[PDB]
């Protein structure tokens, strides 16, 4: 259910997963549940994205 | 355009009491009589008078929105004195996704189209859902009326003299 | 073909130069390929219809 | 806009003296919205005090003046047999009328504008006055007509932004018809159905600046410079 933001930043909701090192390939649905419980602007979304695509 | 009008975010009258609005000047003219563009507006003091503003709006036609707005520059200090009575300038126009202040001061400038002053214009697009917020203390150009649409696809612009 | 219901144009600033001499690098890539590939197309068709009418005849 | 009240209309007094000057309205209306003249009887107009407290240009240090809201003064730090003049009180209406108060005459005790066409119709009649412009751009200010009986409170005819808002009294509105040219740097007042109450002493004057223009020209919400008037007068 996770977005991108609540799994990097550490949503308690979002199990965190130290463990998974590196993987295949990053997988979400359209439409993320969990975005940030305390909302905010975050720039570079693109950016991170595409730097976290490997 | 899938769609696209004009409407009435602010109306001119009731808007803005608080601030002397019907400035305009004599470069934008028509028919060799003065004016100002008519979806948007000056704002300066009840003589002499700037109350510094907070004002907002979120969109209850369910429809995409293009909303504008400018930031002014004076060629000279006395305007700045005169029509907003402070040099610092600070307005916020504010959204979830887009935010963005802006401080300036006076910038001398040539002559164009005998004008020496500025405004600087800026936009954004706003949703269905979200929230406009314009804060300032003066150095504004405002929205009388905004621009309701639809998105649109894959039509265009041509320049042309035929 | 498909043929989309299209907008070519494009325009940029002198701050966009990346931009500028990328989309025109695109589209002229794109545009001597549909060339390229089209023209190879027609001599090579035209050929083979010289060819299939050889044939029926014979 | 308001019923303006001068205090007093006329004032004998002596040299080395101060002189208090009340103009008070019905309402309580502000303060950067009256302007303050004299006048000699003969000479046009001049520009002194503006909006209660602050001093025009080319000026000594003199007359200065205080008050807010319905009460608005001018008072005066020394008189002067150079000063014997009658002095006004010009106020910039919200509703855009300019409104006068009945000038106020100091007694001593012991660039330009040009007018065309003043003088003489018959009542009931018709007749146009011009003005025109010399050196300045007659684009960007806000344009007023005005009259003048001889020895009387003034009282404003008429009015007009750049942008069209016209303003006229209601008793002087449809008699008079105005136009402007600032290509021409020249403007026109047309007027019909005239009686006594035009028997009077004409001014065009020039106003405000609007918003935006490049200059060495600050504004107020003053005039910015008067012309020098003409008569016009029915008679049989
Ligand atoms: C992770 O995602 C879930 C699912 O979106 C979040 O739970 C849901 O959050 C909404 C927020 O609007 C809850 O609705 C609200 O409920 C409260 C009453 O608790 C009410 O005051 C609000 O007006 C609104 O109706 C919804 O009930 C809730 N559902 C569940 C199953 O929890 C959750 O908050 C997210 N957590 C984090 C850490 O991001
Ligand atoms: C819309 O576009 C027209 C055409 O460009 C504008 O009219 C032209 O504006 C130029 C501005 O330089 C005029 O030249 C200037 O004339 C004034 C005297 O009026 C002079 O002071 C300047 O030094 C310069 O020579 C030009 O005459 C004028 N031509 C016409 C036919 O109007 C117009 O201003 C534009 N209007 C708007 C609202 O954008
Ligand atoms: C992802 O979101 C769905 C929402 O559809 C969550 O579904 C809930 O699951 C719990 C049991 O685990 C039920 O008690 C709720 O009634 C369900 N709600 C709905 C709307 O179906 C699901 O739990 C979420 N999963 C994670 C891992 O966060
Ligand atoms: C103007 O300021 C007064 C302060 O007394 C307030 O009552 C009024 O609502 C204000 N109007 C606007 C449009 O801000
Ligand atoms: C205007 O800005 C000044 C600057 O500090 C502030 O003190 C004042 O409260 C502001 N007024 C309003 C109405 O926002």
């Amino acid at each position: 259910n996770c977005s991108v933001a609540g799994w990097i930043l550490g949503n308690p909701e979002c199990e965190l997963l130290i463990s998974r090192e590196s993987w295949s390939y990053i997988v979400e649905k359209p439409n993320p549940e969990n975005g940030t419980c305390y909302p905010g602007h975050f720039a570079d979304y693109e950016e991170l994205r595409e730097q976290l695509s490997s | 355009v899938s769609s696209f009008e004009r409407f009435e975010i602010f109306p001119k009258e009731s808007s803005w009491p608080n601030h002397t609005t019907t400035g305009v000047s004599a470069s934008c003219s028509h028919n060799g009589e003065s004016s100002f563009y008519k979806n948007l507006l000056w704002l300066t003091g009840k003589n002499g008078l700037y109350p510094n503003l907070s004002k907002s709006y979120a969109n209850n036609k369910e429809k995409e929105v293009l909303v504008l707005w400018g930031v002014h520059h004076p060629p000279n200090i006395g305007d700045q004195r005169a029509l907003y009575h402070t040099e610092n300038a600070y307005v916020s126009v504010v959204s979830s996704h887009y935010s963005r202040k802006f401080t300036p001061e006076i910038a001398k400038r040539p002559k164009v189209r005998d004008r020496e002053g500025r405004i600087n214009y800026y936009w954004t697009l706003l949703e269905p859902g979200d929230t406009i917020i314009f804060e300032a203390n003066g150095n504004l150009i405002a929205p009388r009326y905004a621009f309701a649409l639809s998105r649109g696809f894959g039509s265009g612009i041509i320049n042309s003299n035929a | 073909m498909n043929t989309q219901f299209t907008a070519v144009g494009k325009e940029f600033n002198k701050l966009e130069r990346r931009m500028e001499n990328l989309n025109k690098k695109v589209d002229d890539g794109f545009i001597d390929i549909w060339t390229y590939n089209a023209e190879l197309l027609v001599l090579l068709e035209n050929e083979r219809t010289l060819d299939f009418h050889d044939s029926n005849v014979k | 806009e308001i019923v303006l009240t001068q205090s007093p209309g006329t004032l004998s007094l002596s040299p080395g003296e101060r002189a208090t000057l009340s103009c008070r309205a019905s309402q309580s209306i502000s303060g950067y919205y009256l302007t303050w003249y004299q006048q000699k009887p003969g000479q046009a107009p001049r520009l002194l005090i503006y909006g209660a407290s602050s001093r025009a240009t080319g000026i000594p240090d003199r007359f200065s003046g205080s008050g807010s809201g319905t009460d608005f003064t001018l008072t005066i730090s020394r008189l002067e047999p150079e000063d014997f003049a009658v002095y006004y009180c010009q106020q910039y209406g919200i509703s855009p009328v300019i409104t006068f108060g009945g000038g106020t005459n100091v007694e001593i005790k012991g660039v330009q504008l040009v007018e065309s066409g003043g003088g003489l119709v018959q009542p009931g009649g018709s007749l146009r006055l011009s003005c025109a412009a010399s050196g300045f751009t007659f684009n960007i200010y806000d344009m007023h007509w005005v009259r003048q009986a001889p020895g009387k409170g003034l009282e404003w005819v008429s009015g007009l932004t750049t942008g069209g808002d016209t303003s006229y009294s209601g008793s002087v509105r449809g008699r008079f018809s105005i136009s402007r040219e600032n290509a021409k740097n020249s403007l026109y007042l047309q007027m019909n159905n005239l009686r006594a109450g035009d028997t009077a002493a004409y001014f065009c004057v020039r106003g405000v600046r609007e918003v935006g223009a490049t200059g060495g020209d600050p504004f107020y919400y003053a005039m910015a410079v008067w012309g020098q008037g003409t008569t016009v007068t029915v008679s049989s």
